């Protein structure tokens, strides 16, 4: 297995990561939306790994 | 809703009141207090047994 491209992390995190952590805090999407724009800013800036 | 976890740390020069606020929060939330130093510990018998 390899690493991941900057854009690639977006398609991961919107599906396979965000809902999981949403189940960790026990909320549903109805009250805690997180747009794509927040995700691209996150991965582009705050985490280079 | 429910209680939620997160870990937290305070840091600064010794004796700033770190542990003091710890216990103060412990009696704020009403949770029980228990210090556990781990500076320089090595053996696994004191952590896992
Ligand atoms: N704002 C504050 N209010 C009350 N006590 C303080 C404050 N700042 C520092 N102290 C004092 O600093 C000392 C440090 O204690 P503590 O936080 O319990 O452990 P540590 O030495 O690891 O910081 C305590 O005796 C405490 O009274």
């Amino acid at each position: 297995v390899s690493g991941y491209v900057a854009q690639e992390k977006l398609a991961i995190a919107e599906r396979y990561l965000v809902p999981q952590a949403r189940a960790l805090c026990g909320l549903d999407e109805s009250k805690a939306k997180l747009s794509s724009d927040v995700l691209t800013l996150l991965i582009k800036q705050y985490c280079r790994e | 809703g429910s209680t939620q976890g997160k870990i937290l740390c305070f840091y600064g020069p010794p004796g700033v009141g770190k542990t003091s606020i710890a216990r103060s929060i412990a009696r704020a939330l009403n949770r029980e207090y228990f210090r556990f130093s781990v500076g320089g510990m090595t053996d696994v018998a004191e952590i896992k047994g």
